[PDB]
């Protein structure tokens, strides 16, 4: 009475996540012979999984 | 955003004035997500008596 057993269990899990994300904001005002008014704003998100 | 202004008088008051506003907004989104999960096997159970 013989037997002839085998198992070959296997398990494999992998993950990654990256979040970027920038945000710039600018602003100039000049007021004397002529009054002058600059806003600048930038924003950036970037997200990989 | 930008703006301008100017002003100048002289009484011999005289007027003078200058005004301007100028404003400009920018949004812009997007995403794409993929999931897939694929399985495939057989048992190919033989048996001889
Ligand atoms: C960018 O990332 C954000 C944050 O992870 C994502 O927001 C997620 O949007 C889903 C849309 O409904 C929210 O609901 C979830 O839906 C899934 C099915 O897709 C469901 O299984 C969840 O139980 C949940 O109801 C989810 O809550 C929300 N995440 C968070 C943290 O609130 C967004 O979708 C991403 N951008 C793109 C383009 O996918």
């Amino acid at each position: 009475y013989r037997v002839l057993f085998y198992v070959d269990s296997e398990k494999l899990k992998q993950n990654d996540f990256n979040s970027v994300e920038e945000k710039k904001c600018k602003s100039s005002g000049w007021h004397f012979v002529v009054k002058f008014s600059s806003h600048g704003c930038k924003e950036l998100e970037n997200a990989l999984k | 955003k930008s703006g301008f202004s100017f002003g100048f008088k002289i009484p011999g008051i005289f007027e003078l004035g200058i005004s301007s506003q100028s404003d400009r907004g920018k949004h812009y989104i997007r995403r794409t997500k993929r999931f897939s999960h694929t399985k495939s096997v057989f048992l190919h159970a033989r048996s001889d008596l």
